[PDB]
């Protein structure tokens, strides 16, 4: 069934499972032609396929090439997206497959249900949840290896860093969601909560800034306070 | 001009032969219907008066035996069976027509009701779908399940409709799901048509047994077959001209007979708006649409 803030731990449990988010997918510049028309222009996209237990995200880079030619490209994306989550099953062993794959749009259910007829034990589930994985291209590291790629290629993150070695993929989700929401609700403010202090570093082999247990605090905090505030602002609340 | 005897009337029943219905009473002197036109399929269906739950009939050919209907105190129903000795059927119904015992199949002027709705339908193919082999005639009723139903108990009892499912390996091509799922038309023409079915004939017949089944017994997964049949067509970018032609025609008379107080549950809003105004043929079935659209513009 879909999933929703009642059977949220199950996220968390020992059944492999994958988010696939496909917002970024096909994205678009809107512009004037010299006649006075509107055009759009492809950049590049990606799929988000995120194992909330472990961190581990499989970046899909979607090269403006697979565009070409094409027409529906709205539509076509959508299956695009399906066909490459179905190959990224088939290329992990069997022990490593999920058992179910939530999809963040009910519009990627039909063609990832067909893309996945070979696999009739893996549930493909919508979600009630509105979650804010449209903004990992807020994320400077994934939006950098996006627009810098020239060809399709699969990128292999852990979007949790270290934190699991200090807390739990509860926790670790819940702080990934925040900072997510923060960054889709006003990107600006998020980025300067984050990186306005320069003596806290990004490793190089991580996303997000080498924060004490004490500053996540605080910065969780920062974050809560932009986004109810502007919850705030956008309702008169 | 053939004959359906009855051995007897024991309990009130509505009768209906194809589109006539009509009333008995308890212990009446009914016994049967004559004037049947040779060279079609037909039904005899009944509900009882006391529960209007179940209908149940009889699908048969006069041309295929010498058929008559018994009520069975035990089982509770009205049963059709075969007569072998011609001799004897011939007297019993001399008898009943000299009595004047039987209701007359009206012969109208201008009628092609039943010939359009059962133009594909063969005795031969209603008997693979209804499974009883030592008898000519086939039993439905409105409880009998599908095949793809049980799927989802009674082997026996089960309606073997051809399975359809556009979420299914039979359907889809591997490399070719886009393809495939939003244009159906491999798996009409080359699964179906050429593969189970053979020709667009038998593709219409069980079309047309499945809406009969729906519309007389209330039969949910005959309508569920129905439907599934015109959508698999609709969707179809690539269909022979001639069939769409012919369904426009079938689909027409289905929507005519259909009673309209049962249109609510018997025709299902998606399929028809799909298949009138989004699908591949929503140009191609103008008599339908505008029967449609002049009869249930409220389901549009
Ligand atoms: C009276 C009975 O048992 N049999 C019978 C009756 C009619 Cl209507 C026709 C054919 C037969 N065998
Ligand atoms: C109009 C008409 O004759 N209806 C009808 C048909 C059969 Cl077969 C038997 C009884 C009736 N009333
Ligand atoms: C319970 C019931 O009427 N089911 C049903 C039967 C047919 Cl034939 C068509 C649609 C429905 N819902």
């Amino acid at each position: 069934g879909a999933m929703n803030s009642s059977n949220y731990a199950e996220l968390f449990n020992n059944d492999i499972k994958l988010f696939v988010d496909d917002t970024n997918v096909y994205r678009v510049t809107v512009h004037k032609t010299f006649e006075g028309n509107v055009a759009t222009k492809a950049i590049n996209g990606c799929i988000f396929t995120l194992n909330p237990k472990t961190g581990h995200l499989f970046l899909k880079i979607i090269h403006t090439s697979v565009w070409a030619g094409q027409k529906r490209l709205s539509q076509l994306a959508k299956w695009k997206t399906a066909e490459e989550v179905s190959a990224l099953v088939r290329s992990l062993p069997k022990e490593e497959q999920p058992k179910q794959i939530i999809v963040t749009r009910k519009a990627m259910l039909d063609p990832l249900e067909v893309h996945m007829l070979d696999f009739p034990n893996i549930a493909i589930r919508p979600t009630e949840l509105r979650l804010p994985f449209s903004a990992a291209m807020s994320i400077d590291k994934l939006s950098d290896v996006v627009m810098k790629a020239t060809e399709p290629q699969m990128v292999l993150f852990n979007i949790y860093d270290d934190w699991l070695d200090r807390i739990s993929s509860y926790t670790a989700f819940s702080r990934l969601t925040l900072l997510l929401r923060a960054l889709k609700t006003n990107e600006e403010s998020a980025k300067m909560i984050l990186l306005s202090d320069p003596t806290i570093t990004i490793k190089s082999y991580h996303l997000w800034p080498s924060f004490t247990d004490e500053q996540w605090i605080t910065i969780e905090s920062q974050m809560r306070d932009l986004i109810l505030t502007e919850y705030g602002r956008k309702y008169n609340v | 001009m053939n004959t359906v005897p009855f051995t007897s009337a024991p309990i009130e029943v509505t009768i209906g032969i194809d589109q006539y219905s009509f009333n008995v009473k308890e212990n009446q002197p009914f016994h049967g219907i004559k004037d049947i036109p040779i060279g079609h399929v037909h039904v005899i269906h009944f509900q009882h008066a006391d529960n209007s739950s179940m209908r149940y009939g009889y699908w048969f050919d006069c041309r295929m035996g010498n058929f008559y209907i018994q009520y069975d105190p035990k089982d509770g129903l009205y049963k059709m069976m075969e007569e072998r000795d011609g001799a004897k059927f011939e007297n019993i119904v001399h008898n009943f027509k000299e009595r004047q015992m039987m209701v007359s199949y009206p012969k109208i002027d201008e009628d092609d009701t039943w010939y359009n709705l059962t133009e594909f339908v063969q005795m031969d193919k209603i008997r693979k779908i209804v499974r009883k082999d030592e008898n000519q005639f086939s039993y439905v009723d409105s409880s009998m399940t599908t095949v793809q139903e049980n799927e989802l108990s009674d082997p026996a009892h089960s309606l073997n409709y051809t399975v359809i499912n556009f979420k299914s390996r039979e359907a889809i091509r591997p490399g070719h799901e886009m393809e495939d799922f939003l244009d159906k038309s491999y798996y009409l023409n080359t699964v179906m048509l050429q593969g189970i079915f053979k020709n667009s004939s038998n593709y219409f017949g069980e079309l047309q047994f499945a809406f009969l089944n729906a519309m007389f017994f209330g039969n949910y997964g005959s309508s569920l077959q129905w439907h599934a049949m015109i959508e698999l067509i609709c969707s179809s970018a690539t269909v022979p001209k001639h069939m769409l032609d012919k369904l426009d025609e079938i689909l027409y008379y289905q929507i005519k007979t259909l009673p309209e107080q049962y249109s609510d549950i018997l025709l299902n809003e998606r399929v028809w708006n799909i298949c009138l105004y989004s699908s591949f043929q929503k140009n191609s079935l103008h008599n339908t649409e505008k029967i449609m659209e002049n009869k249930y513009p409220e389901l549009l």
